C-alpha cells in the first residue's frame, strides 16, 4: 500500500514546488560555480593550482615523509613555491 | 517509557525505514559515500602519492580517487584531531585523511547495514538469510580495506577508492603477489562466475516455462503477486534441463539456496586468500617447476611465461607506484625482451 | 611552475643570438608538430629511425648544427642526413618535397620558426623524457 | 500531506549537494593551466 | 518408412538426453574435442606456439601440473591458416606446429554453437518458450571471441586464449598490456554483469530462502517442505517484497515474480553480450581508453594520475611477451 | 593421410546431410500442439 | 494500447504486424533515416575534410566510399575535386525528405490497412503466393542496383583501382571476368589463412564481373518468384509468419555484418588503402619493410642476417617455402598491396630486387603506413595502449569493422530472438504452457 507522504508524481507536478525549485535548484548550481571560480575550493582542500605543483625548477614530488611533523612538511613545501 | 516511545518511532513505516540500526548506518553510509564524492571532486593526491585525482585538477571519472594515506603514516588511524592533521582540515586532506575516514565511516555503516537487514527482518517476519548472505561483502571489504594493508607496512597499499585506482590494485596484485595463481581466488572467480551463471540461467527458465494466464503477448500482466500458484512450471523446466544438460533441480528451495550458497561461498574464499596475502603468504610458484626450470633452460611453461610478466611489472611499475622508495633504476636494469 | 619567458627563450642562430617565443607562439609549434610530425615523431624520438631522435643535445652533433631555429628551419626546408651528405627530402617531408609530402605545403615561414621553437622548447619542459621512449612513459 | 518528513530530508542531504557539486564540476571544465 | 523412425527417435521426446538435428552434429563434434582435450593435456608434446622454434610444453606427462597444463594454441608461422592432421606430414610434425589445438577448437565451436540450436530444439518439442538458447548466447559468444574471433583480428590462431588454466592467464595479461581492457566500457560492463549477476543471485536466493513458508518440523530440512510439481508456490512473494521494499524503498523492490525474473536474466547477459564485443572489438585494435599523460601542468610538467600508473605496469608486461619474437620497435602483430 | 582426409570427409558429408535431410522432413509439425 | 493487441509500449511495433498500411509507413520512414545519414553524414564529412591529409587521418567513411566508386579523385588516391562529394550527400539528403514525407503520412494518416484499398499492395503473410512476388520484385530492384555498379565501372567513368600501372588510379572496367570458374571460384575458396573466401577478390576485374553475374542471377530469380508459388517441399520446411520472414532477414543480416567485417580488415581493393588506411597486415609488412630498407642502407647483408631466435631477422621462408617477411610479421606473410608486389618473385620477395630496386616511393609509403596501423584507443589516441597522448587517429577500418561486427552480433542474437518466437506463435504457446494440457506432464518419465 502507500506509506503516507504525499507521491514525487504530484509534487513535481504541482506549481509550488517550480516557484521554489526554479529557483533553488540554481541557485545552488551557481553556489558551486563560485565555488570554484572564486578559486576557493583550491584553497579549503589544499588542491594545488597548475601552478603550484613544483617550484620553476624542480621535478622532485614533494612526498610526506615523516609521520609526526607532517602537518609542517607539507608547509615547507608550499613555502618552496 | 522513553525507550518504549523511541522504540515507536525509529520502528515507524515510512517511506525509508530507519530504525536502531539506522543511528549507526545512516550517518556512516552517508558520511562514507559523501567523503568519496568530496575528494573525487575536489582534493588531491600530490603529497601522498604523486598524483592527481580530482575533478578540480584535470581528472575524468575513471581517474579520480581518493587515495591512500603516503607510507610514512604507517597504520595511523588518521583522526582529524590526531597528531598528523592537529584539527587542521586542509591538511588532514592534504595527508590522506579522507581515506580512512571513508574506509572507517564505511566499514561502520556495513555494520549497520547488516543489522538494518535484522532489524526489518525481525518486524516483517521472515528468516534473516538476506543478511547472512551479506556477510560475504563484508568479509570481503574486511579483508582487503582493511586486513590486507594492516598485513603490510601501511594504509598506503590498500586499494585507493577510484575506479583507475582499483584496477591498478588488480595489476599490483598479479605482478607482486601472482594473485591468479592462488586457489582461493580461483574459488572465488567460480562463485562470481558461477553466480552470474546461476542468475541467467534461473530468470530464463522462468521465464521460458511460464503458464499461460494471460491472453497478453507481454506475458508480465499475468502475475499477481498474492497469487498461490506458482506462475512457471517446475515439471516442464525439470525435464528440459534433464534431457538438455544430465541433471536438473527438482526442488525449488534447495534451487534457492543453491543460489545463496554459490556466490557467499566463493567471496569468502577470496577473502581467505587475500588474509593470506596481508602476510606475503602468496601462491606465487610451484617449486618443483623452478628447480626443472633452474637446470633445464629449454623448459617453458605458460607459468614460466607468467613470472617473466610478472617480473616485468614489478620493475617498470615500482619507482613510480611505491614513491616513498626512492627507486631509481638504470635503464639497463629493466628486464626486456629484444626490440621492445 | 609556469610557462615562462626564460623557458620560452632558445638559440635562434649558431652565433649566440636568442629568441623569446610566446606562450601563443609555443602553442602553435605544438599544434603543428602534431600536425605535420608527430606520427614519426611523437614525444621526440623517430619511429622510423629510433638511431636520430629530436634532442637538443643530439641536433647539436648533427650537421650543419640543428639546435636553433635557423637549422632546424632549413632542416625544415632541405633535410640532410646526419653527417649532411645527403639531402633526403625524397623521403622526408620538407617544403622543398611539398608535392610528394602534402602536410608541407600549407606551412607559412612563420609556422616553421613555431615548429622548431617548439623541438627546442620541449626538452627544457620535460627534460629526459623527450627522446627517451617509453622508459621515461 | 505532509510537507517535511524523513524522506524530505533524506532526499535534500542527497540532492542539495548534488546539484551544488554539479555546478563546481561545471565551471571546472573552463580552468585553462 | 525407415527414415520416419529414425526421425522420430532423432527428435524423441522420451529419450533420456535429447538427440535433435542439431545433436546429430553436436555429439560428434564435441565427442571428438573431448577426446582429444584430454589426450593433447596428459601427452602431447611441446608446441611452438610462437614461431620462433622455442617450443612451449603444455601436459601433465612432460612437467606439468593441471594448473600449468595447457593445449598449447597452434604456431604463429601457420597464423590464420587452416591446419588439419592430413595437411602435415606427419603427426610428430602436427604435434610441434598445434594441431590439436584447432582439431579441438573449431569442433568445439561447432559443438557448442549447436547446443544453442538443440536448446530451442527441446525447447520447441516441448511446448516452452524459446529464448533459453539466447541466455547461452552470451557465454558462447565470449567463447568465440577468445578462440575464433581475437585471433582473426589479430591474425593468427596463436593469439587465441590457451586451453589451460595459466594459458588463460597468459591471455589476460597480455591483453591488457596491449589493449588496456581494464579502461575499456565493454569491460567494465562485463565487470557489472558477472559482480551483479553474483549479487542479484545472492539476492534472490536469501530472499527466496528467507520467506519459505513453515511446513516442516526442525528435526529435518526446510527443502523437504517442496515437493516436485506443488501447484502452491513454495515461499511467500509477499513477504519478501514487503521485506525488501522495506529494506531500500518499496518502489525499488519487485513484486512481480515475472518482472523479476525476467531482470535475473537480462542484467548478466547483456553484460557478458558487452564483454564478449569487448574481445571482439579489441580484436581490431579499436583499444581501451587511454589517458597517459593528459594532466598537465602550467608549464608543462605531466602529473601523473592512476591512469599513468596502470601505463607503467601495462609498459612492465608489454616489453616481456613473447620476449624473442620482435625485431623491430612497434608492437603491431 | 590422404586417406585419412578423404574418411573425415565422408564422415562429416554424412552428418551434414543428416542435419539438412532431418531438419527438412517436416520439423514445424514435430510439436505438441 | 496494449490491452487491444496484447503487446506492450516497450513491444508497441510488433501491434504493426497485421496493419499493413502503417507498416509500410514505418518502412518508409526508417529507409528515410538512413537516406537522412548519409546525406547528412557526408556533408559533415565534407565540411571537415582538408584535401592536404589523406582521408584516414580525419575520421572519415563515406567520402572514402565515395571516391572508390571513381568520383572526386585523381593518381594515387589524391583528392583533386570535392563537388562530387558534395552532390552526393545534398542529393540523399533532399531523397530523405522525400521518403520521410511518404513514410510519416502511410504512418498515421494514410489507411492503417491496405488489403480493403488495393488487392496489389495489401498482402496476408500468411498467402505464400503474394509473399514470393514481393520478394521477387525486390529480387529484381537488386539485380538493378548491382548492374548501376558495373554501369558506373563500363560506361560511366569507371572505378578507383589501387592496383593500376603506374599508381592507382580511376579505370575504366572494359573486360569484366564472366568465367564462371574464376566468379564461383571465390565463392568456393576456403574462409582460411592465405585463402580469404570472396573477401579475398583482389581485382576490379573480378569484382565488376561478380556484380554482372549477381547481377543477372537476381532479376532472374525475381521473375522466377513472381510466376512459382513456392514447392510443397518449402510449404512444409519453413514457418509462413511476418516474425518468421523478419527473422529469416536478421540471420541474412548478420552473416552479411560479419563478412562486411572481414571485408574491411583484410581487403584493400574494393577498400583501397589510399582512402581507409592500411590494413592490419599490411602496416605490420610495411614497418619489416621499412626497417629493411634503413638497415641495407646502412650496410647490412638482409638475407643472411640471422635474428636472435636464428631465424632470419629480415627475411624467412613461410611453412611452403616462400620467402618472406621476417620477425613477428611472419603471420602476416599472406598480405598483398601495390607498394609490394614490384619486390615479389616466383619463389617470394626476391632478395635482388630487395638489394637494387626500391623505390622511393616505396620507402615512403611503407614509412607512411608503418606509422598509420590500425591502432588506437577508443578516444582516439594513436598507437598501442602503453602510448603517451600525441596522435589523434583511429583507423577508418578499426572503427567499420568493429561497429559493424557489434551490429551482425546484435542481429544473430535478433535472429535467435524472432525465429524462436514465430516457431512458437506459429504452434500456439509463444504466451506460455496451458495448464489444463501441459506437455510434459502427458509424455513419460525418463526414469
Ligand atoms: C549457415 C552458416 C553456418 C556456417 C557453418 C560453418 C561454416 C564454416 C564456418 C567458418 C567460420 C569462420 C572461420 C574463418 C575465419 C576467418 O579467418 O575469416 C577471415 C576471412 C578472410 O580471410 C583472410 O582473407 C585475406 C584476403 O586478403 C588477401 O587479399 C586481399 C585483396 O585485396 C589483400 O590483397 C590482402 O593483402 C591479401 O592477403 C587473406 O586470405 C588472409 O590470409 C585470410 O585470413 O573472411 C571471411 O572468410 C568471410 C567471413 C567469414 C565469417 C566471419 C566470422 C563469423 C563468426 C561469427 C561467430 C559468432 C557466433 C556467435 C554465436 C552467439
Ligand atoms: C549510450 C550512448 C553513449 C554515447 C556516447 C556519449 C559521449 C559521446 C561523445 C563523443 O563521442 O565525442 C567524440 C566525438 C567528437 O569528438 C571528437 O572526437 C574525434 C574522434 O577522432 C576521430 O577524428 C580524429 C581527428 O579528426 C581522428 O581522425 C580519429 O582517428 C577519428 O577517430 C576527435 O578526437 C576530436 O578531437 C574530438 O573533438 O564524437 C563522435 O565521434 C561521434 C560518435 C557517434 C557514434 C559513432 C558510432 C561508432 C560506433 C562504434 C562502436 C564499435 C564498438 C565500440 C566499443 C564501445
Ligand atoms: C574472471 C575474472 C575475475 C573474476 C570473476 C574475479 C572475481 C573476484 N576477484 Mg579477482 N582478479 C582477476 C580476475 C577476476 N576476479 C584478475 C585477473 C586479477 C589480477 C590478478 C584479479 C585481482 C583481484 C583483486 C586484487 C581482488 C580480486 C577480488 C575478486 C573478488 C571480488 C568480489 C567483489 O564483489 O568485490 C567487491 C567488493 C565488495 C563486495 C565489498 C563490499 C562493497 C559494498 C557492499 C559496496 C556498497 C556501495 C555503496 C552502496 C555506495 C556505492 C556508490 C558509488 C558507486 C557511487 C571476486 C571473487 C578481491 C578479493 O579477492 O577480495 C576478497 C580483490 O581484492 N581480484
Ligand atoms: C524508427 C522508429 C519507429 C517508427 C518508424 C515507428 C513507427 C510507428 N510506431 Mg513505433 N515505436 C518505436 C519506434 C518506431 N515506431 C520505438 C522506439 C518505440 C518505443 C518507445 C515505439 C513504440 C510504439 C508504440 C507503443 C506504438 C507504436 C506505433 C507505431 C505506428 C503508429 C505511431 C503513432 O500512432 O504515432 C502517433 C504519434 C504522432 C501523431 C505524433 C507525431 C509523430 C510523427 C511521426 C513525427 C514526425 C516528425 C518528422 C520530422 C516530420 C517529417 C515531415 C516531412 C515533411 C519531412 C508507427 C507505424 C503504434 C502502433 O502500432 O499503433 C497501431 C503504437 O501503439 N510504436
Ligand atoms: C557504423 C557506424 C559508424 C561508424 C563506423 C562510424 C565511425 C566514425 N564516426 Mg560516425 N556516426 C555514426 C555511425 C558511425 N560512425 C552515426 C550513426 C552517427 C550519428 C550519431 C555518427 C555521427 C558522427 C559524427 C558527428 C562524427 C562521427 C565521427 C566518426 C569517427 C569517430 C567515432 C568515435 O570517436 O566514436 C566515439 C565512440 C562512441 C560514441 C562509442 C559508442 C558505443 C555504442 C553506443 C555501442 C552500442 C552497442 C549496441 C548497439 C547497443 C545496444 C545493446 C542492446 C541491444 C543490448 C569514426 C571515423 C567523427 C569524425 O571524426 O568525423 C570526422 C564525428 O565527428 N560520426
Ligand atoms: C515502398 C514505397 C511505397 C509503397 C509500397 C507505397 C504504396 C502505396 N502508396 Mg505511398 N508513398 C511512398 C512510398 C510508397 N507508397 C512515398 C515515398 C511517398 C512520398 C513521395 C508516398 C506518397 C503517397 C501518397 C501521397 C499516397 C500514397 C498512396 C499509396 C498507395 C497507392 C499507390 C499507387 O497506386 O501507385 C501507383 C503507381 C504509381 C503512381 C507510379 C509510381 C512510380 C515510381 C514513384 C517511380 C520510381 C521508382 C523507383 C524504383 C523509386 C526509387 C526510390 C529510391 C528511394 C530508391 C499504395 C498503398 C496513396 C494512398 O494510399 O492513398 C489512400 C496516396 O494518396 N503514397
Ligand atoms: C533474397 C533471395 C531469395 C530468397 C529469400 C529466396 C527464397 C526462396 N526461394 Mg529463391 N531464388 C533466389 C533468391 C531468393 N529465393 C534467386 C536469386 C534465385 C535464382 C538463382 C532463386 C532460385 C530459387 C529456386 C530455384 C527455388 C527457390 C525457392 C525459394 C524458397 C525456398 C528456399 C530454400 O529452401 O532455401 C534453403 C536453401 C537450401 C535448402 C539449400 C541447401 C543448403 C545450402 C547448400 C546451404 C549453404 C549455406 C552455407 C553457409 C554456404 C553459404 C556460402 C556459399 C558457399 C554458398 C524461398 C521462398 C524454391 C521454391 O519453392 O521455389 C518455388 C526453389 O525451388 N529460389
Ligand atoms: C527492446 C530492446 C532489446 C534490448 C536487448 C534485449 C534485452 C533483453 C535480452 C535479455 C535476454 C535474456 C534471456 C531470455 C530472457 C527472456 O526470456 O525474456 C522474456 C521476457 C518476457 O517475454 P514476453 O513473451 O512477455 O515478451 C517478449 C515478446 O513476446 C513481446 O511480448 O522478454 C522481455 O521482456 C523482453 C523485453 C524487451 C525490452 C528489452 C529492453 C532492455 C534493454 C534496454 C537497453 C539496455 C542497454 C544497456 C547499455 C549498457
Ligand atoms: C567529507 C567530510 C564531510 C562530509 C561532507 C559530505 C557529506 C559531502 C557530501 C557531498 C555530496 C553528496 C556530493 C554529491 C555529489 C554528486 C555528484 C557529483 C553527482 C554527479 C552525477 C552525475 C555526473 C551523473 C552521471 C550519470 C549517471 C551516473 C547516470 C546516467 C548517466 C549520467 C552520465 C547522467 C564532513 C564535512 C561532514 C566532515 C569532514 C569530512
Ligand atoms: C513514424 C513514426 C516515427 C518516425 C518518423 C520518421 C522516421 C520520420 C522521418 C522523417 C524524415 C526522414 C525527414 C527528413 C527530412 C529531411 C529534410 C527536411 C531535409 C531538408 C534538406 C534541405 C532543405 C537541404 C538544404 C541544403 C541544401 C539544399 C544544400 C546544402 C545545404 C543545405 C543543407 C542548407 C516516430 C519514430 C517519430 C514515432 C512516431 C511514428
Ligand atoms: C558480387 C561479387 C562476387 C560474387 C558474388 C557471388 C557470385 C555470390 C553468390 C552467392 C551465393 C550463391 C550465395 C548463396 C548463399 C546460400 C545461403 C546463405 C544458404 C542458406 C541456406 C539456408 C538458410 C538453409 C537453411 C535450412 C537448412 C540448413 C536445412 C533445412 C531447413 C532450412 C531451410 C532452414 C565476387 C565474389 C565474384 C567478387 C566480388 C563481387
Ligand atoms: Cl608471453
Ligand atoms: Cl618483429
Ligand atoms: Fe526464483
Amino acid at each position: 500500500g502507500t506509506t503516507g507522504e504525499r507521491p514525487f508524481s504530484d509534487i513535481i507536478t504541482s506549481v509550488r514546488y517550480w516557484v521554489i525549485h526554479s529557483i533553488t535548484i540554481p541557485a545552488l548550481f551557481i553556489a558551486g560555480w563560485l565555488f570554484v571560480s572564486t578559486g576557493l575550493a583550491y584553497d579549503v582542500f589544499g588542491t594545488p593550482r597548475p601552478d603550484s605543483y613544483y617550484a620553476q625548477e624542480q621535478r622532485s614530488i614533494p612526498l610526506v615523509t615523516d609521520r609526526f611533523e607532517a602537518k609542517q612538511q607539507v608547509e615547507t613545501f608550499l613555502e618552496q613555491l | 517509557g522513553w525507550f518504549d516511545i523511541l522504540d515507536d518511532w525509529l520502528k515507524r513505516d515510512r517511506f525509508v525505514f530507519v530504525g536502531w540500526s539506522g543511528i549507526l548506518l545512516f550517518p556512516c553510509a552517508y558520511l562514507a559515500l559523501g567523503g568519496w564524492l568530496t575528494g573525487t571532486t575536489f582534493v588531491t593526491s600530490w603529497y601522498t602519492h604523486g598524483l592527481a585525482s580530482s575533478y578540480l585538477e584535470g581528472c575524468n571519472f575513471l581517474t579520480v580517487a581518493v587515495s591512500t594515506p603516503a607510507n610514512s603514516m604507517g597504520h595511523s588511524l588518521l583522526l582529524l584531531w590526531g597528531p598528523e592533521a592537529q584539527g587542521d582540515f586542509t591538511r588532514w586532506c592534504q595527508l590522506g585523511g579522507l581515506w580512512t575516514f571513508i574506509a572507517l565511516h564505511g566499514a561502520f555503516g556495513l555494520i549497520g547495514f547488516m543489522l538494518r537487514q535484522f532489524e526489518i527482518a525481525r518486524l516483517v517476519g521472515v528468516r534473516p538469510y538476506n543478511a547472512i548472505a551479506f556477510s560475504a561483502p563484508i568479509a570481503v571489504f574486511v579483508s582487503v580495506f582493511l586486513i590486507y594493508p594492516l598485513g603490510q607496512s601501511s594504509w598506503f597499499f590498500a586499494p585507493s577508492f577510484g575506479v583507475a585506482a582499483i584496477f591498478r590494485f588488480l595489476l599490483f596484485f598479479q605482478g607482486f603477489h601472482n594473485w591468479t595463481l592462488n586457489p582461493f581466488h580461483m574459488m572465488g572467480v567460480a562463485g562470481v562466475l558461477g553466480g552470474a551463471l546461476l542468475c541467467a540461467i534461473h530468470g530464463a527458465t522462468v521465464e521460458n516455462t511460464l503458464f499461460q494466464d494471460g491472453e497478453g503477448a507481454s506475458t508480465f500482466r499475468a502475475f499477481n503477486p498474492t497469487q498461490a500458484e506458482e506462475t512457471y512450471s517446475m515439471v516442464t523446466a525439470n525435464r528440459f534441463w534433464s534431457q538438455i544438460f544430465g541433471i536438473a533441480f527438482s526442488n525449488k528451495r534447495w534451487l534457492h539456496f543453491f543460489m545463496l550458497f554459490v556466490p557467499v561461498t566463493g567471496l569468502w574464499m577470496s577473502a581467505i586468500g587475500v588474509v593470506g596475502l596481508a602476510l606475503n603468504l602468496r601462491s606465487y610458484d610451484f617449486i618443483s617447476q623452478e628447480i626443472r626450470a633452474a637446470e633445464d633452460p629449454e623448459f617453458e611453461t605458460f607459468y614460466t611465461k607468467n613470472l617473466l610478466l610478472n617480473e616485468g611489472i614489478r620493475a617498470w611499475m615500482a619507482p613510480q607506484d611505491q614513491p616513498h622508495e626512492n627507486f631509481v633504476f638504470p635503464e639497463e636494469v629493466l628486464p626486456r625482451g629484444n626490440a621492445l | 611552475a609556469e610557462l615562462t619567458p626564460e623557458v620560452l627563450t632558445v638559440p635562434l642562430n649558431s652565433e649566440g643570438k636568442t629568441i623569446t617565443l610566446t606562450e601563443k607562439q609555443y602553442l602553435e609549434g605544438k599544434r603543428l608538430f602534431q600536425y605535420a610530425c608527430a606520427s614519426c615523431h611523437v614525444g621526440g624520438i623517430t619511429k622510423t629511425n629510433p638511431s636520430l631522435d629530436l634532442r637538443t643535445e643530439t641536433l647539436a652533433l648533427a650537421t650543419p648544427p640543428r639546435d636553433n631555429i635557423e637549422g632546424l628551419v632549413d632542416y625544415m626546408k632541405n633535410p640532410t642526413t646526419y653527417d649532411g651528405e645527403q639531402e633526403i627530402a625524397e623521403v622526408h617531408p620538407s617544403l622543398r618535397s611539398a608535392d610528394i609530402f602534402p602536410k608541407m605545403r600549407n606551412l607559412t615561414e612563420k609556422d616553421l620558426v613555431a615548429i622548431a621553437g617548439h623541438i627546442l622548447v620541449e626538452p627544457k619542459i620535460l627534460g629526459d623524457k623527450w627522446g627517451g621512449g617509453k622508459v621515461y612513459y | 500531506y505532509p510537507i517535511f518528513t524523513v524522506r524530505w530530508v533524506a532526499v535534500h542531504t542527497l540532492a542539495v549537494p548534488t546539484i551544488f557539486f554539479l555546478g563546481a564540476i561545471a565551471a571546472m571544465q573552463f580552468i585553462q593551466r | 518408412n525407415l527414415w520416419e523412425r529414425f526421425c522420430n527417435w532423432v527428435t524423441s521426446t522420451d529419450n533420456r538426453l535429447y538427440v535433435g538435428w542439431f545433436g546429430v552434429i553436436m555429439i560428434p563434434t564435441l565427442l571428438a574435442a573431448t577426446i582429444c582435450f584430454v589426450i593433447a593435456f596428459i601427452a602431447a608434446p611441446p608446441v611452438d606456439i610462437d614461431g620462433i622454434r622455442e617450443p612451449v610444453s603444455g601436459s601433465l606427462l612432460y612437467g606439468n601440473n593441471i594448473i600449468t597444463g595447457a593445449v598449447v594454441p597452434s604456431s604463429n608461422a601457420i597464423g590464420l591458416h587452416f591446419y588439419p592432421i592430413w595437411e602435415a606430414a606427419s603427426l610428430d610434425e602436427w604435434l610441434y606446429n598445434g594441431g590439436p589445438y584447432q582439431l579441438i577448437i573449431f569442433h568445439f565451436l561447432l559443438g557448442a554453437s549447436c547446443y544453442m540450436g538443440r536448446q530451442w530444439e527441446l525447447s520447441y518439442r516441448l511446448g516452452m518458450r524459446p529464448w533459453i538458447c539466447v541466455a547461452y548466447s552470451a557465454p558462447l559468444a565470449s567463447a568465440f571471441a577468445v578462440f575464433l574471433i581475437y585471433p582473426i583480428g589479430q591474425g593468427s590462431f596463436s593469439d587465441g586464449m590457451p586451453l589451460g588454466i595459466s594459458g588463460t592467464f597468459n591471455f589476460m595479461i597480455v591483453f591488457q598490456a596491449e589493449h588496456n581492457i581494464l579502461m575499456h566500457p565493454f569491460h567494465q560492463l562485463g565487470v557489472a554483469g558477472v559482480f551483479g549477476g553474483a549479487l542479484f543471485c545472492a539476492m534472490h536466493g536469501s530472499l527466496v530462502t528467507s520467506s519459505l513458508i513453515r511446513e516442516t518440523t526442525e528435526t529435518e530440512s526446510a527443502n523437504y517442505g517442496y515437493k516436485f510439481g506443488q501447484e502452491e508456490e513454495t515461499y511467500n512473494i509477499v513477504a519478501a517484497h514487503g521485506y525488501f521494499g522495506r529494506l531500500i524503498f518499496q518502489y525499488a523492490s519487485f513484486n512481480n515474480s515475472r518482472s523479476l525474473h525476467f531482470f535475473l536474466a537480462a542484467w548478466p547477459v547483456v553484460g557478458v553480450w558487452f564483454t564478449a564485443l569487448g574481445i571482439s572489438t579489441m580484436a581490431f585494435n579499436l583499444n581501451g581508453f587511454n589517458f597517459n599523460h593528459s594532466v598537465i601542468d602550467a608549464k608543462g610538467n605531466v602529473i601523473n594520475t592512476w591512469a599513468d600508473i596502470i601505463n607503467r605496469a601495462n609498459l612492465g608486461m608489454e616489453v616481456m611477451h613473447e620476449r624473442n619474437a620482435h625485431n623491430f620497435p612497434l608492437d603491431l602483430a | 593421410m590422404e586417406t585419412l582426409k578423404i574418411t573425415v570427409y565422408i564422415v562429416v558429408t554424412f552428418f551434414v546431410l543428416l542435419f539438412v535431410f532431418g531438419f527438412l522432413s517436416g520439423d514445424p509439425a514435430r510439436n505438441p500442439k | 494500447d496494449q490491452e487491444s493487441s496484447g503487446f506492450a509500449w516497450w513491444a508497441g511495433n510488433a501491434r504493426l504486424i497485421n496493419l499493413s498500411g502503417k507498416l509500410l509507413g514505418a518502412h518508409v520512414a526508417h529507409a528515410g533515416l538512413i537516406v537522412f545519414w548519409a546525406g547528412a553524414m557526408t556533408l559533415f564529412e565534407l565540411a571537415h575534410f582538408i584535401p592536404e591529409k589523406p582521408m584516414y587521418e580525419q575520421g572519415l567513411i563515406l567520402i572514402p566510399h565515395i571516391a572508390t566508386l571513381g568520383w572526386g579523385v585523381g593518381p594515387g588516391g589524391e583528392v583533386v575535386d570535392t563537388f562530387p562529394f558534395f552532390v552526393v550527400g545534398v542529393v540523399h539528403l533532399i531523397s530523405s525528405a522525400v521518403l520521410g514525407f511518404g513514410g510519416v503520412y502511410h504512418a498515421i494518416r494514410g489507411p492503417e490497412t491496405l488489403e480493403e484499398y488495393s488487392s496489389f499492395f495489401g498482402y496476408d503473410w500468411k498467402d505464400k503466393n503474394k509473399m514470393t512476388t514481393i520478394l521477387g520484385f525486390h529480387l529484381i530492384v537488386l539485380g538493378i542496383g548491382a548492374l548501376l555498379l558495373v554501369a558506373k565501372a563500363m560506361f560511366f567513368g569507371g572505378l578507383y583501382d589501387t592496383w593500376a600501372p603506374g599508381g592507382g588510379d580511376v579505370r575504366v572496367i572494359t573486360n569484366p571476368t564472366l568465367d564462371p570458374r574464376v566468379i564461383f571460384g571465390y565463392l568456393l575458396k576456403s574462409p582460411f589463412g592465405g585463402e580469404g573466401w570472396i573477401v579475398s577478390v583482389n581485382n576490379l576485374e573480378d569484382v565488376v564481373g561478380g556484380h554482372i553475374w549477381i547481377g543477372l542471377i537476381c532479376i532472374a530469380g525475381g521473375i522466377w518468384h513472381i510466376l512459382t508459388t513456392p514447392f510443397g517441399w518449402a510449404r512444409r520446411a519453413f514457418i509462413w509468419s511476418g516474425e518468421a520472414y523478419l527473422s529469416y532477414s536478421l540471420g541474412a543480416l548478420s552473416m552479411m555484418g560479419f563478412i562486411a567485417t572481414c571485408f574491411v580488415w583484410f581487403n584493400n581493393t574494393v577498400y583501397p588503402s589510399e582512402f581507409y588506411g592500411p590494413t592490419g597486415p599490411e602496416a605490420s609488412q610495411a614497418q619489416a619493410m621499412t626497417f629493411l630498407i634503413r638497415d641495407q642502407k646502412l650496410g647490412a647483408n638482409v638475407g643472411s642476417a640471422q635474428g636472435p631466435t636464428g631465424l632470419g631477422k629480415y627475411l624467412m621462408r613461410s611453412p611452403t617455402g616462400e620467402i618472406i617477411f621476417g620477425g613477428e610479421t611472419m603471420r602476416f606473410w599472406d598480405f598483398r598491396g601495390p607498394w609490394l608486389e614490384p619486390l615479389r618473385g616466383p619463389n617470394g620477395l626476391d632478395l635482388n630486387k630487395i638489394k637494387n630496386d626500391i623505390q622511393p616511393w616505396q620507402e615512403r609509403r611503407a614509412a607512411e603506413y608503418m606509422t598509420h596501423a590500425p591502432l588506437g584507443s577508443l578516444n582516439s589516441v594513436g598507437g598501442v595502449a602503453t602510448e603517451i597522448n600525441s596522435v589523434n587517429f583511429v583507423s577508418p577500418r578499426s572503427w567499420l569493422a568493429t561497429s559493424h561486427f557489434v551490429l551482425a552480433f546484435f542481429f544473430l542474437v535478433g535472429h535467435l530472438w524472432h525465429a524462436g518466437r514465430a516457431r512458437a506463435a506459429a504452434a500456439g504457446f509463444e504466451k506460455g504452457i496451458d495448464r489444463e494440457s501441459e506437455p510434459v506432464l502427458s509424455m513419460p518419465s525418463l526414469d
